[PDB]
């Protein structure tokens, strides 16, 4: 169940379920799997935050053993689109889809914790069928691939080919180690 | 509401209540009577379920929940209405007839209400749920209406003779006018 | 669990879900798979939104992996049947349905995000029974195939050929390479 | 999830589900396969809405791929007994008991769209056991058939011979094809 | 999700679900297998209705397929006991239990729909275990089957003979048909 | 789901389901087979009654099938220590537990449907392990079955050996034949 | 508010209104009428449906609601007036073409006014819900401001004779101007 | 489903679920097998209580069949540290850890229904992989077994000795025979 | 069923379940195996008792029997980031990433009950496939365990070396067992 | 309201309370006494569950919710008053029975009740909810009421000496006028 919390205003009290109470303060909660649903939610919350205030910043604290490829551009791209700079922390846990989120924030408003971890990979799939139909889906494979790469050299800042030939397998980067790769700028320690 | 309570409770023990200027309005002469329909629900309804349980004691029972013991404690005595008997009831009709036969007898019409018409005039306006408020209502629009309009006009400005009646066919009320 | 947001109204403050809230600024989401029940909530928030102001236009973000054709279709439908004019932004993914109903929305008003990837194939059915059965179910089978067909050309303006031959085997149009297609007329970044 | 909607009334604002207010505008919706559950909620939203006002015409949807004949009976015979109109609109696709309830509307008020798929056929059923009950069994469902199309020819005015050879197996009626089959008439987009 | 109609009252607006809204118009549905659960539901419902007027007739809708005949008991028990008369509108698929209920109604007061379909058919009941334990359920249930079909008689007036005739074996009644046997009074005119 | 039956009040009105107000009305409901869940709810209920009227008699309906014997003993002996006499009403069906519970009424206050039925057996619990462990949970069971035979006898009236030979093997006791066995006064017809 | 209802409800039961000052007012000779523009919004209100062809023709239902039944009880009757006809409306514009004549009068400037003109002032000038209230604004600025241009500077400063015509095809009102 | 129950505080209405009704009243009630969730439901139910008022005393009803042994401590341990009194009321049944909550309540203030019954029986639980961590689990559970002893002989007030030899093996204890044996204080007939 | 309590407050009245009338007081309860999405509720409860008081402490009633170790790390980042001292308690059992928790509270402020068991051992993983994938994943746990010994060594204050031999097994310390052990500072029977 | 007890505050310790134009007044010599029944309905309030629990403590819990600790610091002493029991109420009944003879030694009438009167009046209106109020109807019930109509017509209204008198077959009380 998820707690109730009273907010006090000068118009009186309020009581808003903890991750609303959350929500007002223009804090996102990025947790498991990333899905079309869950996703959904996330968009829908950064829009709400814009259109209340597009100059502040909001914070996405993400917690997620990755997901659906799909799913997670769909974040990514209303975070650049957006005006507001979508700050992003590595909370326990990140991964495939879950660490690009984190590096898609906006330079300068990147954070991890001092005993978080972060994972990436490359895209998992596979298709079962005729040869032909493989060959289109294969495709894809590789055209997410390089595109992916793309996206996270131009925030790490990273070459292009350090990136695929990093990521052609699984790479366990503790929370110091992240800002060396550039994935975030610092450690949050404290502000 | 429950402020309105609290000032009476202090008007049943002492009799006085003050104001905003500070003037002590002393009216221990004054009767206090209050009206009601709180426990009347619950005599009417039985108790829901296959048995019926006493229902004696539910009516006070009602009115100890919603009135406070201290106010309740104030009341000199609690009036229990009882709901009318098919013959008082018949009884209203001529009260209310009376009035129109002398309010036009002096005018002089004459007016023979039959005991038909009487008869048909309680149930209709003689709700259990309202009471005999819409009588006033019904004897309006039934006899008040069509009357008035020759009043003015016709051989109903003098003479009188009107003699009302119903119509078993119809079961409406029919309508008398004479020199 | 969908959050919760609050409306500054001049009346007063009103609490509302964050689809609700969205919704209230002509806004709908198709999200999930196709179905009868999804597709069927989508026109009730379609209709309410005519009623209420007709000259404002509707938006939609359509971000789905495909479903159903039969309950896909009565989307179609509804859209061009309401004056206001149904915007349609991809978000994330468009299948085959998602990107029929991609289409379908007004022309000049249809976008696409940089990273969105669209996808369109042929209707997928089966059927058993004795041979004269399928003869007569797989006439309805290659009718709404081809039928399609011209109601994607109609928004899209692609010839017949052009469409039955892509639309024959699996298909993945990238966010560019869909404004050249001609399903969309260009990508949403700044305005 | 349901969305939630605010309707500006002359007392204030009131909240109630997306449902809620097109019921409120007798707008009933029928979706999915037809069971005896969601057929009394059809029902009694035809119950409640005339007695709020009998005068007025009610509405139905109908994007159902199929259902049971004795579910779907249920909200046949409500439109029936009742005054207000039921217009029939076949949303996506009808179906066996789809289209029956599609074209039980009042002549004239069932309307249609374009990309509409309609698909009529005889009802499917079996029993298992005994001979005796199987003869039984077997020879009802053949009765409601024939009722089937003896109800189904009046709301279409298609001869009983001709109806019934059609519905003998699976037939697939386009928007088009079934305004002239005499099922459904065309929606004014106008 | 039931719909949540709204209703006009002097004190103020008022939120209730689509059966609660017809439950002040002592119109209660019946649907599904009769279960002990919903039987009680049926029954409080009753008996709220009763308190609030006891000489307004009930309506009592009924498209149940059939259930355990004991919990059925406990409506048609509680429908003789309740002074208001509960009319029964038979308008889907009525099995014995359903029907049963059907029959129970007020003399004068039952209807069914025109393509409303009952079938009457013994209870069926089964058990297992030891010859003496079989014995004693297998008596049982022939008393059972004697106290439904003697109450079935005197509710729908048809000589026992007749009524325990044609239960032996499973029967299906349309409509038209039932007002012949005495099971229903007559259809609805409009 | 469960119906809402509103009351009217002075103040203003007041939404209640249909189980709560007729629990106003003192009547309890016994549905469905015993449980230690079920039970408290009804053991509450009844503690909740002998506060707000310990004169007013409880009407507790049974329409259960039968269930544990554990949990049947929180409501029996709730009945009994509780002041109010509670008014046992048959519906349906009453098995052993069941009638257990009906016949431990008040004296004078049992009541059966003309058409209800009510049935009674032995337990049929039972226990499988270690021999040494049979015997210790073997003994229980038969003072539990001679408990309540003992309890019934007091109820009914009759002798322990003659439940005894009752109990030995299953029963089924008509509405008419409960009287003649003495579990109620008469049926309910008049009041 | 609700507080005013109220006070209707006192002179509509004893026919007194007191005053603070002390003053006793009676109302026995005074007649009261009071007039509520409900139930247009919900008529004219668009339907949810997919039609949109619903219509309510209800709207004395929503005259009940908005008022308590307490009130309704008071009154006797209540007044429904009919949404007025086209050819009504046509009378209504020859009333303000008459004041604008008698107007003109005094500077020796007539005013002829053709039966097709009439006809675009009528549907112009009438709405549903405001009924004739912009017929007042419409017939001025469509006939009395082009006047005032060329009465100001043109052929009509003297002479008159003014004439008004419409074209079929754009159905526009063109005025033209004789010395 | 939970019925709901009216309360005529002085302030006015108040509509109270039967629960939250009982719980006002210190009455507190433990069913179903003993668990970690439900466990914590209890003894947030029980610090609730101390501070609302401590001089008055808890009232705690066990109706359950026996769990999780680890959950059952922490019960027991909050209701030693509350200064308040937590009478227990075995309804029905009680199994090991809810006789030993049971026995657990303070001196004069357990209580026992006459028809109810107990039982206590040895900790059981199993391990299964290597024998060193065999081993290490074994005595685990063995270390268990002398606490819950140690600690049920101080409150029933026999031997540690009798204790063990009796709970080697479950022992079914009813309402008198509890009494003799130390775990409860009186029966609650009739106060 | 989550019991309802009232707050009694001099504007008025104010309805909150169980759990959310705790965290009004600092109170978080830590019941259950360990996840993503129930790390969140932990998360956001310390954020929220941070913004209404900077320096009061926080309390955590750890009663779970471990779970995800990288997701309950988010947990102790924030107990160590928030200036509060997040005071921790022990109800029943404690195991891996259980326990982690229970000694990260400030000095001074630790507790456990007499009767709380605690567990503590290595963490416990599996990943098969290619002989290169299982040696990067073996590293990471292989780390993750480094860091778990180091980090627990400065809140106990044993040496690195002392705790990475107990951790290669399970080891059971019992409540004087953990108190020596330095895993919390004293018990709660007097305080 | 809660915030009105805030005034009492310098009253209690500073003994002053300014007013709008500065004048200070002095409450040394005043004895302030308040009058509250917060905790009654607390302490009646019937338990619910099998061992009854002690409501006496919830009385002064329900006091300090009420009034702030400031103000009950301040107070020199909270008097608990408890139920009057049965022997008060003899007691009470000679009270009213006194203040009766006094109203009527005015008129010249003298009233003599028995013991046994006053020991079967008293326990038809012992009521501990209510305290002694309901000795005051019980008492206007059964003596003033069959006192009211010979005082004013009647033996009673020159001469009194009334004798009240039970019998016990009847169990009802008798009244002699001897004028």
């Amino acid at each position: 169940l998820v707690p109730m919390v009273i907010e006090q205003t000068s118009r009186g009290e309020r009581s808003f379920d903890i991750y609303s109470r959350l929500l007002k303060e223009r804090v996102i909660f990025l947790t498991g799997q990333v899905e079309d649903h869950m996703a959904n939610l996330i968009v829908a919350q950064m829009l709400f935050l814009e259109a209340e205030n597009p100059e502040k910043d909001i914070y996405l604290y993400i917690n997620s053993p990755g997901g659906v490829i799909t799913a997670g551009m769909s974040i990514y791209d209303t975070m650049q689109f957006i005006k507001p700079d979508v700050s992003t922390i590595c909370m326990g846990q990140a991964a495939s889809m879950g660490a690009f989120l984190l590096t898609a924030g906006a330079k300068g408003k990147r954070f991890c914790l001092p005993n978080s971890r972060v994972m990436i990979h490359q895209p998992l799939g596979g298709y079962q069928g005729q040869a032909t139909d493989i060959e289109i889906h294969a495709r894809e494979i590789l055209k997410v691939k390089g595109r992916m790469n793309e996206l996270m050299a131009l925030h790490t800042g990273q070459s292009l080919e350090q990136i695929e030939r990093d990521t052609e397998r699984d790479r366990f980067l503790s929370a110091p180690e992240a800002v060396e790769y550039g994935l975030v700028d610092s450690i949050l320690t404290h502000r | 509401h429950p402020d309105v309570f609290n000032i009476l409770l202090q008007v049943m023990d002492n009799g006085t209540l003050t104001d905003n200027n500070g003037r002590k309005a002393d009216f221990r002469n004054v009767v206090l009577v209050m009206t009601t329909n709180a426990g009347v629900r619950e005599t009417e309804r039985k108790s829901i379920g296959l048995i019926h349980q006493d229902n004696s004691t539910d009516a006070m029972e009602e009115i100890k929940k919603i009135f406070t013991p201290e106010f309740r404690n104030r009341l000199d005595n609690i009036i229990w209405f009882d709901h009318l008997s098919t013959d008082v009831i018949h009884q209203v009709v001529d009260k209310f007839i009376v009035e129109l036969q002398v309010q036009l007898d002096q005018k002089g019409v004459s007016l023979e209400v039959s005991q038909e018409a009487r008869n048909w005039l309680a149930e209709k306006g003689y709700d259990r749920a309202m009471g005999a408020r819409p009588m006033a209502r019904v004897i309006q629009d039934n006899l008040k209406k069509p009357l008035a309009n020759e009043l003015l006009f016709g051989s109903l400005v003098d003479g009188g003779q009107v003699t009302v009646a119903l119509d078993k066919e119809k079961n409406e009320l029919t309508y008398g006018f004479q020199s």
